[PDB]
RNA sequence: CUUUAAUGUUUGAUGUUCUAACGUUGACCCGUAAUCCGGGUUGCGGACAGUGUCUGGUGGGUAGUUUGACUGGGGCGGUCUCCUCCUAAAGAGUAACGGAGGAGCACGAAGGUUGGCUAAUCCUGGUCGGACAUCAGGAGGUUAGUGCAAUGGCAUAAGCCAGCUUGACUGCGAGCGUGACGGCGCGAGCAGGUGCGAAAGCAGGUCAUAGUGAUCCGGUGGUUCUGAAUGGAAGGGCCAUC
RNA sequence: GUUUAUUAAAAACACAGCACUGUGCAAACACGAAAGUGGACGUAUACGGUGUGACGCCUGCCCGGUGCCGGGAGGUUAAU
RNA sequence: UUUUGUAUAAUGGGUCAGCGACUUAUAUUCUGUAGCAAGGUUAACCGAAUAGGGGAGCCGAAGGGAAACCGAGUCUUAACU
């Protein structure tokens, strides 16, 4: 149980987030993926947050 | 006297047009990162109470 | 809020229908403030709707009878 | 927090660490004693008792040792 | 007479719930599209014409018709197809 | 403005003195022919003590209760949820304190694709170098490997390597399987956007089956859906999540 | 000496004696929403509680644990 | 009577006579029956008081949605084949 829970917050400016887990020890660099944003209906960048 | 409706039941079931009861699917309150979006999407709509459990519901909701 | 069938417009008065006029005919409760006329029954007479919220189905079925809808 | 100079603060720090070490030693003593009690039989149809079991389970906790470097800096001989 | 009774213990005694695997619609049965045919663990049967394979290796009908079983292929494997009947 | 020091000013602390609140189960007087009580002088304490409200601590002194089940009687021991095999009698299911083992995770690659590739083991020759390191060719043919138990599966590899990547998408979903229900699982296809590929195509997590916790209550973000005269708001609801 | 009236009279309880401890008097303590009573018309050679139990010889070591007593520096800490 | 199972040596009853245990308010669903019928029916109350008035109300003919709201449709969704 070392994979803490993180949410990838959309960079489109809306408050939308996917939620996932991450090994905060072996992967200190913040996650960054291009996922779909149903609010704007465009694949945009999601960046890790708390 | 009048029958007291079970108040907790009245907060979770609503009678439909033909007499059936609609309810809200369980398992969608928390611990939602584990669950796949396919599962969570299917639990979002309201469901109809099953045949076996209709009798228990109607007793708890005699006025509706 | 309450519902008004098209069959209650012939049951009200000489032809004017309003919130106050509907209550005096005992179609809606006396503590009802909004009423909607739905397409449920059939209206034969030229009824005028003073202020209400007729649906599109009810509206056409009222003008077909020769009625009028206003606000 | 602390009001004083570095040497007085140092003295206070040694006293604090000594008290913590003594309390940890007492904790080890008590845990060993209660473990000895847990590892006995019931002796009849009498209690044993779940309250003492719960007390021992909550007594078995974790303490943070100081990550003090101290004398291990290894300079290999050339 | 503190000797009459005796006892012991055991280390196993746990199992898992059964998964109800096996063929659901047998050969010659007429099915609708999407109907599960076999619930497998590996690929005991392989997908043939008009049938598909899920992530569990469940074999489902992709069209509506009769189930068929075959042993075609160079490795003598069992295939499940569907004829649009 | 910056530091500083003085008389004032407020306030706060601590201390000493005082008497007037208060105490007096000190003395005397009167009610009164009464060691009760009250009143009056006086002595002594004195803003302490004591009481009221609020509050921290202590509090089996007292009170109300709890203190699981299975069980070849009960206690003791063991177990309690999930996955794999056998028992299980060639569909499913199938018990015992039956026989064996495992799980309470891992992975932004160990996921998606597009290319490519094929093991274990042994024999022969080869510098340190051998029982076994790397090399070459021969047998062999998956006895290998799979992130972790066991079973089933895997060459078109599901196994190994590399480039590009985020489909580990959003809304749904014909139809099924499995449950007493709660629920759980499989799923073509549709719409919107996307990745890889020249394309056909594949991709809604991982070879599959464990890796988990209803509801209530509450937290966070979004959404004028609601908003107890009205406009807001608070609080609710809905969505996502803890 | 006492005791389980009605299955237990005892090695049990008590006891004189001993020790520890509390208590300065409006005493501690107890009964009592309180007033007030007992303690006691007594005053530390007195009263209460606890343990031991005539007498003789004695009563060894441990204050780490739990309790009690003393300390006030520092830390944590309520209502306000 | 209780049981897997009782002549059971399992329970109860000495025997007679008398008494002795599924009721009654309301409320709700279903069935039968009766009356009216897209309508049915009043409660308290007034009343020369089983009549007659009284339609406050209740249920029904419309549902969907958490809701606003829409309405024979509605909700979901950017939209639904
Ligand atoms: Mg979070
Ligand atoms: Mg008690
Ligand atoms: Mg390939
Ligand atoms: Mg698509
Ligand atoms: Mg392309
Ligand atoms: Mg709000
Ligand atoms: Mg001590
Ligand atoms: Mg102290
Ligand atoms: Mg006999
Ligand atoms: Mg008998
Ligand atoms: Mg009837």
């Amino acid at each position: 149980g070392i994979r803490e829970k993180i949410k990838l917050v959309s960079s489109a400016g809306t408050g939308h987030f996917y939620t996932t887990t991450k090994n905060k020890r072996t992967k200190p660099e913040k996650l960054e993926l291009k996922k779909f944003d149903p609010v704007v209906r465009q694949h945009v960048i999601y960046k890790e947050a708390k | 006297p009048k029958i007291k409706t079970v108040r907790g039941a009245a907060k979770r079931f609503k009678k439909t047009g033909k007499g059936g009861f609609k309810h809200k699917h369980a398992n969608l309150r928390h611990i939602l990162t584990k669950k796949a979006t396919k599962r969570k999407r299917h639990l979002r709509p309201k469901a109809m109470v099953s045949k076996g459990d209709l009798g228990l519901v109607i007793a708890c909701l005699p006025y509706a | 809020t309450a519902e008004i069938r098209l069959s209650d417009l012939a049951k009200v008065e000489g032809g004017v229908v309003d919130l106050n006029t509907l209550k005096a005919a005992n179609i809606i409760g006396i503590q009802i403030e909004f009423a909607k006329v739905i397409l449920a029954g059939e209206v034969t007479t030229p009824v005028t709707v003073r202020g209400l919220r007729v649906t599109k189905g009810a509206r056409a079925a009222i003008e077909a009878a020769g009625g009028k809808i206003e606000e | 927090p602390w009001e004083g100079n570095y040497s007085s603060w140092l003295e206070q720090k040694d006293q604090r660490l000594a008290q913590e070490a003594s309390q940890e030693a007492a904790r080890r003593k008590s845990i060993e004693k209660e473990l000895e009690w847990v590892r006995q039989g019931t002796k009849g149809r009498q209690s044993k008792g779940k309250a003492r079991l719960a007390r021992f389970e909550e007594l078995n906790s974790t303490e943070y040792q100081k990550r003090n470097e101290t004398n291990e800096l290894f300079i290999p001989p050339g | 007479m503190a000797h009459k009774k005796a006892g012991g213990s055991t280390r196993n005694g746990r199992d898992s719930e059964a998964k109800r695997l096996g063929v659901k619609r047998f050969g010659g049965e007429s099915v609708l599209a999407g109907s599960i045919i076999v619930r497998q663990r590996g690929t005991k049967f392989h997908a043939g014409a008009n049938v598909g394979c899920g992530r569990d290796h469940t074999l489902f009908a992709k069209a509506d018709g009769k189930v068929k079983f075959e042993v075609k292929g160079p490795k003598n494997r069992k295939f499940i197809s569907i004829e649009a009947e």
